């Protein structure tokens, strides 16, 4: 478990690091859409 | 000593012609696009209108120095002058007037402020201070000596290009000699002090503050050989 | 001229001479005055249909 | 010296500074003539006599001199007491400091 | 019955303005921009075309009708942009500004600058300087627009008129002429095809 | 696959960038000072290599090359006229007796040392896209690398200053020998015309073959053959779509070199009569550059 | 139409030995734009240009149809390699932005230089 093993598990994680935050945007533009769905509704 | 004549097919001035944009010789010939030419061609630069034009708007010889002696308007209805600066006042004056420009307006107009004042702080510490301001803030615009305090009033650009006098008693001046201080600001005339006189510096003992009298600087006969001077 | 990337991010964009067509000169009156507004809201409408598509599209590729 | 669009005619000429006793005054920001205030001493760790020359003691005691008799006129032309009280403390503290330094 | 697109794309432009369009802007910036938003020209939604019905196709005179179909096409090209093929495109844009423009600008700069730093220096400044100043630099701002509209009236118009002449004639009037009217389905416009586009 | 590699290659890579550009920038002589140039560009190499764009490192190689290559035989050419003494401090006025070298001298380091607007900045501007920064001993090879970047400048301008318009140094024999009236000629010069064409075709064939490479790697269309390797490094994402705080961070290099140039244009180190009128043109500079800025960004 | 920022104008996917025969740099066969990328390398072996043709076209001359489709995907893959669209968001606004949390992950370790404090 020694070696390029570190710099090969840092790397894994920076890349799952930056699929969790494209996934939190996407996440983040589908609430605001359906906030302002909701919004435009209850008027 | 020149043998190019002896071959028909060698260079000529006539060849050597177009070096006189990146060489210096005295004028031969005028082309026809020459500004002086078209000046002197073009009839619209004879109108009335156009001559007038150039006897008003531009600098005006009144403030043209008409005489090498100058007798500077006195300071107090006592003193007499001694020292007055030219050139290198103007031009501290001019630089230092910029902080009433640049500086307001870098700041309603650039959008980080603080990265230009965080750029500029180490620009004023290092090549900026010793550089300019320093030799600045010690030069001396102006020297004059009142008489019946036995004082002497220097003036002296400061913040802004604001321009402030400051009364020195005679008993307290002295002459710091260039290698006492040498070492001590050897940036400060590395950089900067070459404008100012090396050799005559004198200072202030009681307020330890320095005079820089400028190389280019006019002294008058009279105010040196003033028995309080002497 | 063809690469100002060091002016832009050495002293940022300035600004920018006109371009633009003089197409919607064409019509004349309440039709221009409705297609002129028209146009601004598909303009309005795109940047943000741009916007939301960059930021949903992130799970395109599987 | 340079302009555009401007007339100079206020300027002073070059032949004037050149020519002598031309009966010319300067007036400039920030110009301080008079030493008066320079070598005030409000509290002093010696003897005036021992830091100071007899000239500074002249200018402190005339300006202080000045002051107290200016004072004075404010007491004369003065005449509610409450407000006189300040004015007269000042004039005690500018009696105290012009003896102290004309026996100096 | 189901949630307007119209309504529901200007909700989210309200709430989501701040992250796709602001820059970073300094005092003055900011100053201009809370200006021209004052001064701006509100975002409406939904646009009442139920008042202005339609022109007679008769009534023009076949030139009116061919910078009617220029304002078709440019239309068309506004709400779906896989209609025209590249050159087409190229033609409906505006002409790309060149050389002389941008050094005609920038010379224009740089005799201001000189002139604000003379006057600086010598702190010339006056009615007559101030004035002087300010009608150089509305002459200039008014011929930057220049070139524009040279290239507008010279190049690109008779371009424009036979491009639409080509369109006219693959088409008829009167399918572009709907499409000038302001009534034309958006989403219909959106969703279709062209004859011409080999795609 | 190497972890020895991910630790040392950056750590020396920076190291020598460093050492070889203050080294050079301090240097007196010319072949010397090139050779530290060649130490500090070939420090960069590695640390582009580290950072793991194989174009951005065939990239700077060329560059590198081919403009030290010509900056090589143009200071030969001036160490020949001035009689194999080497050193600038006996070399001054050189630009009239070789005028080719100094304008060939001025395009080839200008190139080399990578300044704004040249040929040579992309390879400085990719090595730092590129850079990684999971480093521990990342403040230090940034620090480094910065140091290094900006040292390019104060060697370029002592070399091309002090050899062609600085007050002539040199013995009076070689400005003699040479300024006799009888070699006035059509055949006059201090170099070899050969040489000249051989230095000219150089500089245009690098000019074409660095255009071929960057279109080839650094456009929009990736046209570059398969180099070969899995590894993908992610650095290009910050070439195609930067975000505003590389785009922002960038701007403190570009302001640190402006500072620097401005600097040793400006700067006086001895008497000389244009002091206050150099003081009074490095005003009028900074009044016009703010001037002209706010007309570009605000007023047209 | 209407198909996502991946896909190209003809909807197809290439095998792998459609991407041997159309050789893909490795550098492109890693990303998702290999559908797009190959229409636009067969347009160009097809019409071959020379690089500075290349380099002085901004619409690729005749490959401008599948250019539009690998510029597209070029984009995407690229905000989204380097998370750029939201991290310009937390740029413009850092404030709002965690009001409203595009993304806790980047959110809680965002902070921007004190230099660019407009
Ligand atoms: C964390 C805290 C951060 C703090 C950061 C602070 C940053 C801001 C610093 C503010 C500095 C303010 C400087 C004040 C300057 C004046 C000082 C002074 O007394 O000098 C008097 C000096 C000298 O006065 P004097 O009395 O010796 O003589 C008068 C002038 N002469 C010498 C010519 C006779 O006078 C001036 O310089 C007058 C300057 C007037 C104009 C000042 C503003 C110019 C910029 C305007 C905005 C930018 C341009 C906008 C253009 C828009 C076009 C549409
Ligand atoms: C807030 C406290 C007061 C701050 C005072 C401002 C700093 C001190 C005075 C600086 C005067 C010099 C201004 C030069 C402006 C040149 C144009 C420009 O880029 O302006 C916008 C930019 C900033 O506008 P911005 O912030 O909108 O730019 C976008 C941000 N960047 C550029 C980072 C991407 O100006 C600067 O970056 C100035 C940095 C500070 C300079 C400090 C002094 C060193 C330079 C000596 C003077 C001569 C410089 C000549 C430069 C010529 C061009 C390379
Ligand atoms: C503190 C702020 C953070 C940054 C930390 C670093 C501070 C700046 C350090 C700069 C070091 C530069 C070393 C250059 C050595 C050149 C040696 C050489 O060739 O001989 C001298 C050559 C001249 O060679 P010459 O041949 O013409 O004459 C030599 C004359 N003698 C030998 C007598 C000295 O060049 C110079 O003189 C210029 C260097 C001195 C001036 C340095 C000014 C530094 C300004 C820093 C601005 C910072 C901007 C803000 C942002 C910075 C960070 C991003
Ligand atoms: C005349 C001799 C002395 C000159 C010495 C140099 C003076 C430098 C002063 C710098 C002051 C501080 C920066 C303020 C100006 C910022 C300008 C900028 O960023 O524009 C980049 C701009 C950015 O433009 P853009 O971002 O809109 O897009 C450019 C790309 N195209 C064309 C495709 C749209 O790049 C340019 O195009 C620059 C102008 C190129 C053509 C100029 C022709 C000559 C004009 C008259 C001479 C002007 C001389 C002054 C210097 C000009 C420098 C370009
Ligand atoms: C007495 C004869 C003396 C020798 C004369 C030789 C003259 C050579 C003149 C050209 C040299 C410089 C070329 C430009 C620099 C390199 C450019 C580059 O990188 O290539 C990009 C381009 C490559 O093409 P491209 O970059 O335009 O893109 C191609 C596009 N695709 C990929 C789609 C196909 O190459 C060139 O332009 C270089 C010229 C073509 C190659 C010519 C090789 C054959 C030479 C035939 C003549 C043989 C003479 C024999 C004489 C023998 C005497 C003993
Ligand atoms: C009823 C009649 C009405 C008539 C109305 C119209 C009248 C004419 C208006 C236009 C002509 C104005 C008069 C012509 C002279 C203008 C001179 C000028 O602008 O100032 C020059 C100034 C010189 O420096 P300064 O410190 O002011 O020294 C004073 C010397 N007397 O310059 C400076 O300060 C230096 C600025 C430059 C700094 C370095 C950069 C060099 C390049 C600057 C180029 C500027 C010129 C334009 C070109 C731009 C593109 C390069
Ligand atoms: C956080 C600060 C950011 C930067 C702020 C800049 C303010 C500029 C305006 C200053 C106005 C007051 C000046 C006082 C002068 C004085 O008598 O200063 C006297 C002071 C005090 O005396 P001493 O420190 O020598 O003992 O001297 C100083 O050194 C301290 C003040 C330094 C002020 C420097 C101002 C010039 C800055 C130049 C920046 C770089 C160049 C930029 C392009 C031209």
């Amino acid at each position: 478990k020694n070696g390029i093993r570190d710099v090969i598990d840092s790397l894994n994680a920076d890349a799952g690091k930056r699929k969790l935050i494209n996934l939190e945007a996407k996440n983040f533009i589908e609430r605001v859409e359906k906030e302002c769905e909701q919004r435009i509704l209850k008027k | 000593g020149d043998i190019r004549h002896k071959f028909s097919n060698e260079i000529t001035d006539d060849d050597y012609d177009y070096q006189r944009a990146m060489h210096v010789k005295p004028p031969k010939e005028e082309s026809l696009f020459q500004l002086t030419n078209i000046l002197s061609s073009v009839p619209v630069f004879k109108t009335r209108f156009f001559l007038d034009f150039i006897a008003r708007n531009l600098d005006t010889n009144s403030a043209v120095s008409t005489s090498d002696f100058v007798a500077p308007p006195r300071v107090h209805e006592n003193s007499f002058f001694v020292y007055h600066s030219r050139e290198l006042g103007n031009v501290i004056r001019k630089y230092r007037s910029l902080e009433s420009i640049v500086l307001p307006g870098a700041l309603l107009t650039f959008t980080y402020p603080l990265f230009a004042a965080f750029v500029a702080i180490p620009s004023y510490y290092f090549m900026f201070n010793a550089k300019i301001y320093e030799m600045s803030r010690r030069f001396v615009v102006r020297m004059d000596v009142l008489p019946h305090l036995e004082m002497i009033s220097v003036q002296r650009i400061g913040a802004f290009g604001i321009l402030y006098t400051k009364l020195h008693r005679i008993q307290d001046l002295e002459y710091v000699p260039f290698d006492q201080v040498k070492e001590q600001e050897n940036y400060l005339w590395a950089i900067g002090g070459h404008g100012v006189d090396n050799q005559l510096i004198f200072k202030d003992r009681s307020t330890g503050e320095f005079f820089y009298f400028e190389r280019q600087g006019v002294w008058d006969a009279k105010g040196l050989n003033h028995p309080l001077l002497n | 001229y063809l690469e100002p990337s060091y002016f832009h991010e050495t002293f940022g964009h300035m600004s920018q001479p006109p371009k633009y067509d003089l197409i919607d000169s064409n019509i004349n009156g309440v039709e221009k005055k409705l297609n002129k507004q028209i146009l601004h809201r598909e303009h309005n409408e795109h940047k943000l249909d741009g916007f939301v598509s960059m930021f949903k599209g992130s799970d395109v590729a599987k | 010296m340079s302009g555009l669009l401007r007339n100079f005619e206020k300027l002073v000429c070059q032949s004037q500074l050149s020519k002598a006793g031309h009966k010319l005054l300067l007036r400039s920001p920030n110009s301080t003539l008079h030493p008066t205030a320079f070598y005030y001493k409000r509290n002093s760790s010696q003897r005036l006599a021992n830091e100071m020359d007899v000239f500074q003691l002249g200018l402190a005691a005339a300006a202080l001199t000045r002051q107290a008799n200016n004072y004075a006129q404010l007491l004369d032309q003065v005449d509610k007491e409450a407000v006189r009280e300040e004015v007269q403390e000042r004039i005690t503290q500018n009696h105290s400091d012009l003896n102290v330094y004309f026996g100096e | 019955s189901n949630v307007d697109q119209h309504e529901l794309k200007a909700e989210m432009i309200k709430e989501l303005s701040h992250y796709y369009d602001h820059h970073d802007l300094s005092l003055f910036g900011k100053v201009q921009h809370f200006v021209e938003h004052l001064l701006e020209e509100k975002h409406h939604a939904k646009i009442n075309t139920s008042n202005f019905d339609q022109k007679k196709l008769e009534n023009f005179s076949e030139s009116k009708q061919i910078s009617r179909t220029v304002f078709a096409l440019k239309k068309i090209k506004t709400f779906n942009h896989d209609f025209f093929t590249s050159e087409e495109e190229m033609i409906l844009e505006p002409l790309p500004l060149g050389i002389l423009t941008y050094g005609l600008k920038y010379a224009f700069a740089g005799v201001d600058a000189a002139l604000l730093t003379y006057f600086w220096r010598n702190w010339n400044f006056n009615v007559r300087t101030i004035g002087l100043l300010g009608g150089l630099v509305g002459i200039q701002m008014a011929t930057l627009h220049i070139p524009n509209l040279v290239n507008e009236v010279v190049i690109q118009t008779p371009r424009r008129r036979a491009l639409a002449k080509k369109y006219i004639s693959a088409y008829g009037p009167q399918f572009f002429h709907d499409i000038v009217n302001p009534k034309y389905d958006i989403e219909h416009l959106r969703h279709l095809q062209n004859k011409l586009n080999p795609y | 696959l190497s972890k020895y590699a991910y630790f040392i290659l950056p750590l020396i890579g920076s190291v020598t960038a460093f050492y070889g550009g203050l080294v050079s920038a301090f240097q007196s002589d010319t072949k010397k000072t090139l050779a530290y140039s060649t130490i500090s560009h070939c420090g960069f190499l590695m640390v582009s290599y580290s950072t793991g764009v194989l174009e951005f490192v065939i990239l700077y190689l060329y560059v590198h090359g081919f403009f030290k290559a010509a900056t090589f035989l143009c200071v030969g050419n001036v160490n020949r006229f001035n009689r194999n003494i080497q050193d600038f401090k006996r070399m001054g006025g050189f630009y009239k007796y070789l005028p080719f070298e100094c304008l060939a001298s001025f395009v080839c380091m200008i190139n080399l040392s990578g300044l704004p607007l040249t040929l040579g900045f992309y390879i400085k501007h990719l090595l730092f896209i590129g850079l990684v920064e999971s480093y521990t001993l990342y403040p230090l090879i940034f620090s480094s690398l910065i140091l290094g970047a900006i040292a390019g400048v104060f060697y370029s301008y002592r070399l091309f200053y002090s050899i062609f318009f600085d007050t002539k140094k040199g013995k009076k024999a070689i400005y003699l020998q040479a300024s006799r009236i009888i070699l006035n000629s059509k055949f006059y010069s201090n170099t070899s015309l050969a040489s000249n064409l051989s230095i000219t075709f150089l500089v245009l064939i690098s000019y074409t073959v660095i255009l071929y490479l960057y279109c080839t790697t650094l456009n929009n269309y990736y046209s570059l053959s398969d180099l070969k390797s899995i590894y993908i490094n992610n650095a290009y994402s910050y070439f195609y779509k930067p975000d505003y705080n590389f785009l922002n961070a960038v701007s403190i290099l570009n302001w640190f070199v402006i500072i620097l140039l401005i600097s040793v244009i400006y700067l006086n180190w001895r008497w000389s009569y244009y002091y206050t009128k150099s003081i009074d043109s490095l005003s009028k500079f900074i009044l016009f550059s703010f001037f002209f800025f706010i007309f570009s960004k605000y007023i047209l | 139409g209407h198909g996502a920022w991946n896909e190209n104008q003809q909807h197809y996917k290439y095998s792998k030995e459609e991407i041997e025969a159309y050789q893909v740099p490795m550098r492109i066969k890693a990303g998702p734009c290999v559908d797009t990328y190959i229409p636009l390398k067969k347009c160009f072996q097809e019409n071959p240009t020379s690089f500075a043709a290349k380099m002085l076209d901004g619409r690729k001359g005749k490959c401008a149809k599948e250019f539009k489709y690998y510029n597209t995907c070029l984009n995407h893959w690229q905000t989204y390699e380097n998370n750029s669209h939201v991290t310009n968001a937390y740029w413009a606004d850092t404030s709002k932005a965690n009001a409203d949390g595009i993304s806790n992950t980047y959110g809680g370790s965002f902070r921007k230089g004190l230099a660019w404090l407009n």
